[PDB]
């Protein structure tokens, strides 16, 4: 298998190995190269990313092709992605991202979410980084080092998850269980990232980023939230901020958009719109497949 | 949510497809010219101790003990040698379920310096290899758990019970290999309901699942058999395991005399 592969460029390091861009000698075929080396034999970290990638085939879930087992190495072949969500919302900075390609790249998001959690399994990771785009218009969920099969219903899994910015309330106040909600909460974060070309809730520790959040949704109480007021890492002490209106959290917003952002950024997870439920909102009915305004 | 109702259908019917793909041949421990289902026995028994001793989920126990039986579904195994198959196993699935695996050095330990770190690391490499990594296979214990969501008034007694019978299962390869894990999860159930509270698999599940009591009779036979015969039974790390107040004592509750079936 590895002597038909030609190393073109680097592309950078990920959760864990390193990734390059490079072409199948034989077939043609642009493909990338996850190398992890191998103190304590196969990372979990790989066993858990190569069994749930092998099971899901998806348009909008990155392709893994194939797995070869040097031994001292060992090389994951992926479809190749030109470029990811983040570096192309630096490139569109000044300009903004035309609200078609949000609209399409929001629906294909849910329409992969929706596979994930239909199949037993949780990102924990999702973040612009994470997210592959294409020249044909397609995006794709990728890096699953995180992701973690789940039961029905679920145990108590590991607390240290999702980036702090994309991180929901539920994992911040140290709830016992968490579930799927806990990715839509990320995918809200984003969309609103995509409208604005800027992180939604920035915080620099657990406390100041949950006080963000609280300053711009309200602080929850038991009406919004049954049970909030005993989670283990509630304080009553924490300050009691007011709800301000969606249209000034997202100024640009038409009326549907700030209606299913609201649904995705609820508090209760028990309330929190589905990926599958989502899909279904008036926001989409005029919605298209374009290809990306910029090259990549 | 943490029930997830918009997911827990189609998660089901995932399963049942994938419970089929995963399974063992029914009659490997024929072919295999070195070792038998009382060898196999002693070895599952050894990892619930490890298990309890290294407080690990019952998932892994379940899970490490499909690795095995798909391993020696396809490859001739020493008698010498089935310990280090099932110490690799054990640490394939902590790695794969645990928030807190164990460290290698500790699955060494637990063998005697039987074996050494570089063989277990080796045995690790070939049962992902044989496996060709499909590691995320459906248990006895993903069907229990949706099962209970059926209870009238949810009871721990129950739970705990059907937990007990279905991991009682997993030391006998004869006859338990022929009956998928969705079935004898199912007999399990009915059996723990009965024994407990007198009631019988319920409507619902029959609406979900497809299986009535009659295509459940020949596994709730043997598993009736298996009940009656544990106090007696070569391998007791289960009984010994579900006295514990963790799982309410109930390896102490008596089995019925009979099951009006
Ligand atoms: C392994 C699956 N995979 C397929 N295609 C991938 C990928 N593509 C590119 C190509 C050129 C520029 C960029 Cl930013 C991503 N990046 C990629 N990961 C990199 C790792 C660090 C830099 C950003 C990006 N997430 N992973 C890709």
């Amino acid at each position: 298998s590895m002597e038909n592969f030609q190393k073109v460029e680097k592309i950078g390091e990920g959760t864990y190995g390193v990734v390059y861009k490079a072409r199948n000698k034989l077939t043609g075929e642009v493909v990338a190269l996850k190398k992890i080396r191998l103190t304590e034999g196969v990372p979990s970290t790989a066993i858990r990313e190569i069994s749930l990638l092998k099971e899901l085939n998806h348009p909008n879930i990155v392709k893994l092709l194939d797995v070869i087992h040097t031994e001292n190495k060992l090389y994951l072949v992926f479809e190749f992605l030109h470029q990811d969500l983040k570096k192309f919302m630096d490139a569109s900075a000044l300009t903004g991202i035309p609200l078609p390609l949000i609209k399409s790249y929001l629906f294909q998001l849910l329409q992969g979410l929706a596979f994930c959690h239909s199949h037993r399994v949780l990102h924990r990771d999702l973040k612009p980084q994470n997210l592959l785009i294409n020249t044909e218009g397609a995006i794709k969920l990728a890096d699953f080092g995180l992701a973690r099969a789940f039961g029905v219903p679920v145990r108590t899994y590991t607390h240290e998850v999702v980036t702090l910015w994309y991180r929901a309330p539920e994992i911040l106040l140290g709830c016992k269980y968490y579930s799927t909600a806990v990715d839509i909460w990320s995918l809200g974060c984003i969309f609103a990232e995509m409208v604005t070309r800027r992180a939604l809730f920035p915080g620099d520790s657990e406390i100041d980023q949950l006080f963000r959040i609280f300053r711009t949704l309200g602080t929850p109480d038991e009406v919004v939230w049954p049970g909030v007021t005993s989670m283990p890492d509630y304080k009553p002490s924490f300050p009691k901020w007011a709800r301000q209106d969606f249209s000034k959290v997202v100024p640009p917003l038409d009326e549907d958009g700030r209606s299913l952002l609201s649904q995705m950024l609820h508090y209760d997870p028990n309330k929190r719109i589905s990926a599958k439920a989502a899909l279904a909102h008036p926001f989409f009915q005029d919605v298209t497949k374009p290809v990306p305004h910029l090259r990549l | 949510v943490n029930e997830v109702p918009d997911y827990h259908e189609d998660i089901h019917t995932y399963l049942r497809e994938m419970e089929v793909k995963c399974k063992p041949k029914v009659g490997y421990m024929k072919k295999q010219p070195d070792i038998t289902n009382s060898m196999r026995a002693i070895l599952v028994d050894w990892l619930v101790e490890v298990g309890e001793e290294y407080k690990l989920q019952n998932e892994t126990l379940h899970l490490a003990v499909n690795y095995i039986d798909r391993f020696l579904s396809s490859m001739s195994v020493l008698r010498g040698k089935l310990q280090l198959v099932g110490t690799a196993a054990m640490l394939l699935a902590s790695k794969f379920e645990e928030i807190y695996p164990p460290e290698v050095a500790e699955f060494v330990y637990i063998t005697d310096d039987t074996y050494t770190k570089k063989q277990v690391l080796r045995m690790e490499h070939l049962v992902l290899k044989v496996l060709a990594f499909d590691l995320a296979a459906p248990t006895i214990n993903q069907f229990l758990t949706q099962y209970f969501l059926h209870q009238q008034p949810a009871n721990c007694k129950v739970e705990s019970l059907a937990m007990f019978l279905g991991e009682l299962s997993l030391i006998d390869a004869d006859p338990y290999l022929k009956y998928l894990p969705s079935v004898i999860a199912a007999a399990a159930f009915h059996l723990a309901l009965y024994t407990v509270t007198g009631q019988s698999w319920p409507e619902s599940l029959v609406q979900k699942t497809g299986y009535t009591l009659e295509t459940l009779k020949p596994c709730l036979l043997d598993l009736h058999q298996t009940y009656l015969r544990a106090p007696q039974h070569a391998q007791q790390s289960i009984r010994e395991k579900y006295k514990n107040s963790k799982y309410h004592g109930v390896s102490l509750l008596n089995p019925p005399e009979t099951l009006n079936v």
